[PDB]
């Protein structure tokens, strides 16, 4: 039950963007915006 | 993504005010 | 960008003296005595922090948010 | 019973994601909260109608100057979003609205109509916002 979260450029708020929407923040109006970090296992080697 | 409360975040009352 | 850690010849940690080689030279030292009163002998060394040009303070600038 | 009662017991954390969509006199007027009144004692009263409070208050995050018509079946007042309870629909508050609402002659809405007006709320959740929502809510 994921939405699909995105944030925006000039706000930094955390949007939900589902399928067939715009691509606008849900404040200020802004029409780019980046997408979160994953979820999955980030593992370096110190090297 | 529902109500996640956990109760809750200190409900404020009306006749506290 | 960021002071290196080591020296990248010797091996010898040069990551705690940025801000204490920028302290002195604030103070009034010049920068030959800087760098040994820091206790950075070797010329190898001693190119680490002369020639480090510190990027991350305007890499700073750009704030994501406020 | 109590317990049918809480599925239209709107809490705190579903208000603030309404407080800019549209229809909003329409999805939560019929839906039951648990408002405060304070020490702990907490009245069910009725969401009546949508007003609007000279006075604006920020809830966590967001911030909201609205109002809401509540009444306890016959003591009615104006209402801000901030007193209501998270808390679901105890006993002895669900018998003391039910004595309410005969005190005051106010039929109880038939189970049949919380039945239709919990699905309300669920279709207007997944109500995809392809109109001119959005620019009213950035306004
Ligand atoms: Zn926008
Ligand atoms: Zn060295």
């Amino acid at each position: 039950q994921q939405p699909m979260i995105y944030i925006c450029g000039e706000c930094h708020t955390e949007n939900e963007i589902k399928s067939r929407d715009p691509i606008r923040c849900r404040e200020c109006g802004y029409r780019i915006m980046y997408k979160k970090r994953t979820k999955r296992l980030v593992v370096f080697d110190a090297r | 993504t529902s109500t996640y409360g956990r109760y809750g975040s200190q409900t404020p009352m009306y006749g506290s005010g | 960008m960021i002071i290196p850690v080591r020296c990248f010849t010797c091996g010898k940690i040069v990551g705690n003296k940025w801000e204490a080689y920028l302290g002195l030279l604030q103070a009034e030292y010049t920068e030959g005595d800087a760098l040994d009163a820091l206790g950075l002998k070797r010329y190898c060394c001693r190119r680490m922090l002369l020639a480090h040009v510190d990027l991350i303070e305007k890499l700073l600038n750009y704030a994501p948010l406020e | 019973l109590p317990e049918e009662l809480n599925r239209v017991r709107l809490s705190r954390h579903k208000l603030e994601r309404w407080c800019h969509m549209p229809f909003f006199a329409k999805t939560v007027t019929g839906c039951f909260v648990r408002i405060g009144i304070g020490k702990p004692v907490y009245r069910v009263a009725e969401i009546t109608g949508v007003v609007e409070t000279a006075k604006v208050y920020q809830l966590g995050g967001t911030r909201t100057n609205k109002g809401l018509q509540l009444r306890h079946g016959n003591d009615q007042r104006v209402f801000r979003l901030e007193f209501v309870s998270n808390q679901e629909f105890t006993e002895s508050e669900f018998m003391k609205w039910k004595e309410a609402m005969f005190s005051a002659g106010m039929q109880l809405p038939t189970l049949d109509e919380i039945n239709k007006k919990e699905l309300s709320i669920k279709e207007a959740l997944n109500y995809k916002f392809n109109d001119q929502d959005i620019e009213e809510i950035v306004k």
